[PDB]
RNA sequence: UGCGAAAGCAGUUGAAGACAAGUCUUGUCGUUCGUUAAAAUGGCCUCG
């Protein structure tokens, strides 16, 4: 019963009234599932809601991690999209609804036509919905210290406008529409500052893939978000508890990481993350950074391509991996002037060796100054 | 739409009801199940069950006699009837007997109804 | 017309007989692999006359 | 339509 | 019985079954193994028939060797009572043979079951 | 006031329906699957593929060639495997088709007689194949997709073996031509291998020859039921072996047969177009095991050659067609009372006409034959045959006209048309690369420069190859299961920008001078008609549920799309046909006309408009000023020929004899 | 419908009530008052 469905979770009553966005997914988890049972077995799921949740903003935000979270039924997501509409015309106003758009386009990304058409309906609100420059729980949603930096609101609902005047959600490309013409820098910025300051993996990587354009794939925020790629596989082990949690695939976040890194990689710190991630202890992680990698390596700097090739045929003499780095080798296309200066570099025998194998994998290259080296070598 | 002849089958499972078009149909009653038994050209007039309820007795204007198996969907024929067949009744412990009733609607002035008591056996009939 | 109609059957004729030899011609790779083979008439005529034939009375 | 049929084997022969 | 191969299906035992009764009353038929095995030796079997659930079954595994050797057709039946049964003796047979004899009146359906158990090999 | 040349000349008749197949195993707990789509066999050798979903639209199509037929189809569906496609040619071979590509992955000889007829085993691991010597050969596919190798073959006989069906793995259940039911063992680590356990024989007409054409198991009631040359209707008992009853419904030979998923009833059908309905619905007679003639119905002109049945929680399905060239669609619950659509002979989703403003030609290209007509009392010109067997997929004409491209996907060929004495001089253009090239779709830049993509979806411009980059696809689960979703499904060429729309949706538009791709948009419903405006500066999109896009070429969705892609007039709504074909207006480059298969409508896209089944349900997902007329009917091809001319092109055998009582 | 011969000679049809469809306009009647006043593919035995 409804009075026993309580006492059973009487305890796992929130006393925060803030998102479960930032709660324990864990936690999170169960009431979701306490959440569809109250509405199955009639309960009705405000009631659910306040039951477990503090206040109306817990009630609504609750409702947007049922949304970001994909194993939730695509029909109780409009259910989830559905109530939050119902209450952000309850809430006060003072406060700007600018914060949940990037969560309505991460509504967007979620799979079924009817959440998404809805979403733009509810969108098309929030542009209706006054600027006020100060937003919902500002400091406050992501994370609990996490003060969020956001566009002015106008150029957000002006923009915003192009979604609901702009866009229908039968389609899955928003990013043209993600990018206004006439700013469209300007917006790119922003979306940095909100991707760094967006926790959940799912909303990276429905973020990312929007934003990720073919010239620059994250060319001006590859700087930004250089520390969290930089750490990224030290901590990926808890991105990838997070992503299962998420109930999302982890391969396809890394290749979010690897998207994240620019075309051309002269860029120095874009390839710290994927040289590390190469030769990471992560299976999975490595062959995401390996593929890259190949794409890395066509642009490259010459020089930057030549250090490359020493380590990984320094590598694969010496460091056994879990990846054929000798094959990798192969793979790579070796420039001649490239391949003399390795020589040169190790002319460590064992090291040496491979070298002089490297050179044998690559057929048919031809430079008088190889032959140089390699008759110092022999 | 307009039925003209409506016959309960004594376990109550069956119920065929007549139409004016002259199309009969069945209904199971524990599923609301439609069977169509399409042969005659006119308005049923008169529909019988059987006693087991295997077979149904059909007759109108056609002056033709219809003993419609069910099992097989066959339907067997007592064809040149004096009148038309207001009415159709098995009658007896075996069904020997078939009571029938007729019409002869040719003369408008008055309604000319004959009794025919007939033999399941052989069709012959036993008391006009 | 006659020299025409002649040579649709020397066209038609892939497989002829040289003294003590017959010969094919051979088709290419091509039509065979890009698309299934082709259908005997023989076999697939009868049914449709079977299905066609006077008894039916088939109008 | 024999004045304006087009065939290719014909064509191809010559 | 795995040796016992191949084995006639039941529809297949019948026009066997009813040939050989046929040619008992035309007195081409030979019954027994040693007798159906002098056809063999002269040549002179249309084809022979075994049971397969005689016991031992290796007593007629000799007829499959000439059979094949003298490229004659073979095939066996389920049961051996049936078998003497169609030849019209009181005892169960487990091996028969049908005489050649190109100026019978049964030749026909002879060639026709021939022609199955040709099949079945 | 406008002008309409109402054209029948042009002739497109439809192969005879032969062959349907669904792809999934109806289920009707579960919700009905967004792959689920259903295999059309023709007789000139064409597998048409639809999908159930927004009303029936045709995702894809298989090209035949010349002499060459469908006679049966399978499809094999396994867990974490793509869709598999099976066919029979009439021939002693077994075709694997890709999907993909649309081409014939594998071709297996079954080392046999010609195959009558092919059926698969509920494990999805075997094939049973049936051969005119009587000899029924089984088949593996376990290995892999691609992969055909010989199994086993059962005890032969000497009658033709007309058709298949199984018994989970263990049996193997066919009709004969000898009218016999045979019945073999498939049970592997069993000493009956390959062995003929029972023959059941039908009533065998006097006069004539007795034929089993279809048989099939029937799982709740052990059952077989079996359709017969003579219209008899038999269920026989699977153990015994012996016949539960009988049923002359027919008055010809029963042909096909199906049922549904709990057994409660077997729909016939065959030569005297009429579809029998057997029901064992009720209580009482599934404790008896009784079966009853419930109803038929009367809906083909001719004979029904196939029939299919699908069932989920969100479909409810019966799909029969035949020598009339058209679907036919009812709900097997409400089959004697439901509603049925009749699919129109030609939609068409492929256009196999062409229509030239310059020069005032004609062009229809069927079976490797080209005709080109000129109209000022419209001429013949000029007919054109073609050598190869295969199929013409696809015909571009040059805005000169002068340059005509013939694409198959074998090879490509271009020809030059010159016009002489009211005649056209055909003569052939030779280009290496054309003719190794497939081309899915062509296109002209310009009189000279074309567009192929190729049926690996390779895009490059042909001056008369400059490969064109294009966006990767995101892997889907829909996407391994049916592969050709991510394939290119519609290439236009407009004033050097080129958009290309998948199966799935995707739609990206392409600069062919920068040879660059950009993403515009991504629909989740298919996508069955673009068009390219360069006045407006937008990308018009229409989907399966004809729901109109325009797309601003880089906000991007023209201010019209909002106020008018849900407030469509009624009659597009209605339509349950699909759009096809749009073309702008000459006159005024706002208005832009579509066309269906049956309807032709133009709308003003400066103007807002006024605000005020038979078919999936569609719960779940499909992957994981105003002018309207529906006068002219069917359409082939309409366009317009001049500024104030439009042009219209219409479409312009011996069956049972059912007397209609007149009184 | 009445008279008359079969030929014909005279004349007749309205008011509601209820329901279904569209969205206020139309249809239907196992319902009333008054006036003399086509069409569910559906054919008819055996007993030689």
């Amino acid at each position: 019963s409804f009075q026993t469905f309580l006492d059973k979770h009487s305890e796992l009553i929130n006393t925060t009234n803030v998102s479960m966005l930032t709660e324990t997914g864990e936690r999170y988890k169960k009431v979701l599932s306490l959440f569809t049972e109250a509405i199955g077995k009639g309960y009705k799921a405000s009631s659910f809601l306040t039951s477990f949740f503090t206040t109306l903003e817990s009630r609504i935000t609750f409702l947007l991690r049922v949304t970001i979270s994909p194993a939730a039924p695509t029909a109780l997501k409009l259910i989830s999209l559905n109530n939050i509409a119902k209450y952000i015309n309850s809430i006060e106003k003072e406060v700007n609804i600018f914060t949940l758009v990037p969560c309505l386009i991460c509504a967007l990304r979620d799979a079924s036509i009817k959440v998404r058409t809805g979403v733009k309906k509810i969108l098309s609100l929030i542009a209706k919905r006054p600027s006020t420059k100060h937003y919902f729980l500002s400091d406050k949603l992501y994370g609990e210290n996490v003060t969020i930096p956001m566009l002015n609101p106008k150029d957000s609902e002006a923009w915003l406008s192009g979604f609901l005047n702009e866009y229908v959600t039968e389609n899955y490309d928003i990013s043209r529409i993600l990018t206004p013409k006439r700013n469209e820098k300007v917006f790119l910025m922003f979306w940095a500052n909100q991707a760094l300051l967006i926790p959940s993996p799912y909303a990276k990587t429905v973020l990312l893939d929007n934003l990720n354009k073919s010239p620059t794939y994250a060319s001006s925020y590859s700087s930004l978000f250089e520390e969290f790629i930089s750490h990224y596989l030290e901590n990926r082990s808890s991105w990838e508890k997070s992503c299962i949690a998420n109930k999302t695939n982890f391969e396809h976040f890394e290749r979010s990481l690897v998207n994240l890194v620019s075309p051309k990689e002269k860029q120095s710190f874009m390839i710290d993350f994927v040289l590390s991630a190469l030769n990471s202890d992560y299976e999975q992680l490595a062959n995401i950074a390996a593929e890259r990698l190949i794409s890395i390596f066509a642009s490259l700097n010459n020089a930057q391509k030549l250090k490359i090739v020493q380590n990984i045929v320094d590598s694969s003499s010496n460091v056994e991996s879990s990846y054929d780095t000798v094959g990798v080798l192969q793979s790579l296309p070796l420039d001649s002037d490239i391949f003399v200066s390795i020589l040169n570099q190790n002319s460590h025998l064992r090291k040496l060796t491979i070298i002089l194998e490297a050179l044998d994998k690559v057929r048919n290259v031809g430079s008088e100054k190889l032959l140089f080296t390699l008759l110092s070598l022999l | 739409r307009y039925v003209s002849s409506m016959a309960i089958d004594n376990m109550g499972q069956q119920l065929a009801v007549g139409f004016a078009s002259g199309v009969i149909s069945i209904v199971s009653l524990a599923d609301l199940q439609i069977r169509l038994l399409k042969w005659h050209i006119d308005s049923v007039l008169s529909l019988s069950f059987s006693h087991d309820g295997s077979y149904l007795l059909s007759g109108g204007w056609e002056k033709v006699m219809s003993l419609w198996q069910l099992e097989t969907n066959s339907q067997q024929f007592l064809p040149r009837l004096n009148g038309i067949i207001i009415d159709c009744q098995v009658l007896g412990p075996q069904g020997n007997y078939y009571s029938l009733i007729l019409q002869m609607t040719e003369n408008n002035s008055n309604s000319d109804y004959q009794f025919l008591l007939l033999n399941a056996s052989d069709l012959t009939s036993k008391l006009s | 017309k006659t020299k025409k109609r002649k040579t649709l059957k020397n066209l038609r004729k892939d497989s002829v007989k040289r003294g003590k030899f017959r010969v094919q011609l051979l088709s290419t790779t091509q039509d065979s692999k890009t698309l299934p083979p082709k259908k005997e008439s023989s076999i697939i005529r009868s049914k449709d006359r079977w299905l066609n034939r006077k008894a039916l009375n088939k109008g | 339509e024999d004045d304006v049929e087009y065939n290719e084997e014909l064509d191809d022969a010559g | 019985n795995p040796k016992a191969f191949p084995l006639a299906d039941a529809a297949l035992t019948q026009q066997i079954l009813d040939v050989v009764q046929q040619a008992a009353n035309l007195r081409q038929l030979k019954k027994g193994a040693n007798e159906a095995t002098k056809t063999l030796n002269r040549g002179i079997s249309e084809f022979i028939i075994m049971a397969a659930d005689c016991e031992p079954i290796e007593i007629l595994l000799h007829l499959p060797l000439l059979c094949e050797d003298k490229n004659v057709p073979y095939v066996f039946v389920p049961s051996r009572v049936a078998l003497g049964r169609a030849c019209g003796v009181s005892r169960p047979v487990i091996a028969a043979s049908i005489t050649t004899n190109d100026a019978s009146a049964i030749k026909t359906q002879i060639y026709a079951v021939k022609d199955k158990i040709e099949t079945l090999l | 006031r406008m002008i309409v040349h109402r054209c029948r000349f042009v002739d497109f008749t439809p192969a005879t329906i032969t062959s349907l197949a669904f792809s999934h195993k109806s289920n009707i707990n579960k919700l009905t699957p967004s792959d689920l789509r259903l295999a059309i066999g023709r007789s000139n050798g064409n597998i048409e593929i639809w999908n159930p979903r927004n009303n029936w639209f045709q995702e894809m199509v298989i090209e035949g060639g010349k002499d060459r037929s469908i006679e049966g189809l399978c499809w094999s569906n396994v867990n974490g495997e793509s869709l598999r496609l099976f066919s029979i040619g009439g021939s002693t071979v077994v075709t694997e088709w890709d999907l993909a590509t649309g081409l014939p992955l594998r071709n297996y000889d079954c080392n046999s007689g010609v195959i009558w007829s092919i059926s698969i085993n509920d494990s999805q691991d075997k094939l049973s194949v049936g051969c005119d010597n009587g000899t029924v050969v089984l088949i593996d596919i376990s290995g892999g997709p691609g992969v055909l190798e010989h199994d086993t073959i059962l005890m032969r006989q000497e009658a033709r073996v007309l058709t298949l069906a199984w018994k989970k793995d263990d049996f193997v259940i066919g009709g004969c031509s000898d009218g016999r039911i045979r019945i073999w063992s498939a049970q592997k680590n069993d000493e009956n291998m390959g062995r003929l356990l029972h023959t059941m024989k039908v009533d065998k007409a006097k006069k004539e020859s007795t034929l089993v054409w279809s048989v099939i198991y029937l799982p709740r009631t052990d059952q077989i039921a079996s359709g017969d040359s003579t219209g008899s209707i038999k269920f026989w008992d699977f153990q015994f072996a012996t016949l539960n009853q009988s049923f002359k419904a027919h008055d010809a030979d029963v042909l096909c047969l199906t049922t549904d998923t709990d057994n409660n009833y077997v729909f016939s059908a065959g030569v005297d177009r009429k579809i029998f309905q057997f029901s064992q619905n009720t209580n009482k007679s599934q404790k008896n095991n009784r079966w009853v003639n419930s109803s038929n119905r009367l809906l083909h002109g001719n004979d029904i050659r196939a029939i299919c049945a699908y069932q989920s929680k969100g479909a409810d399905f019966l799909v029969s067609g035949g020598v009339e060239k058209t679907l036919v669609i009812n709900s097997l619950t409400s089959f004697s009372n439901g509603n049925y659509r009749k699919m129109p002979t030609v939609e068409p989703y492929s256009k196999n006409v062409l229509v030239n403003k310059e020069q005032r030609l004609v062009v229809s290209w069927s079976e490797s034959t080209v005709k080109i007509w000129t109209m000022g009392n419209y001429k013949l010109v000029c007919k054109l045959t073609l050598k190869d067997d295969q199929n013409i997929s696809t015909c571009s004409l040059s805005p000169d006209g002068q340059v005509l491209v013939v694409g198959r996907p074998s090879t490509t060929k271009v020809f030059h048309l010159q016009p002489v004495g009211n005649k056209l001089k055909v003569t052939k253009l030779d280009n290496d690369l054309l003719l190794r090239t497939s081309t899915k779709l062509v296109k002209f830049i310009d009189n000279s420069k074309i567009v192929i993509c190729s049926c690996e979806d390779d895009v490059f411009i042909v001056d008369l190859p400059q490969e064109v980059e294009l966006l990767e696809v995101t892997s889907t689960k829909s996407s391994i299961k049916v592969p050709y979703i991510n394939r290119i499904n519609h290439l236009e060429v407009d004033q050097n920008i080129a958009v290309i729309s998948r199966g799935c949706g995707v739609v990206d538009i392409l600069d062919l001078k920068a040879r660059i791709s950009k993403p515009l948009a991504r629909l989740n419903n298919f996508i069955t008609a673009v068009h390219i405006n360069t006045s407006r500066k937008s990308v018009v999109v229409i989907t399966a549920d004809n729901k109109i896009y325009e797309f601003n070429m880089n906000s991007v969705l023209t201010q019209w799309s909002k106020n008018n892609t849900d407030n469509l007039p009624k009659e597009w709504k209605t339509l349950k046909e699909n759009c096809v074909g749009i073309f702008s207006d000459i006159e005024n480059s706002s208005r832009l006309w579509f066309w269906g298969a049956t309807w032709i409508s133009r709308i003003d896209f400066d103007v807002d408009f006024p605000i005020n089944g038979l078919t999936i349900t569609d719960e779940s997902n499909f992957m994981n000023h105003f002018f309207f007329t529906d006068k002219y009917k069917p359409l082939l091809f309409v366009d317009l020929i001049s500024s104030n001319e439009l042009a219209i092109i219409e479409r312009n055998q011996k069956a049972f004899i059912q007397p209609k009582l007149v009184f």
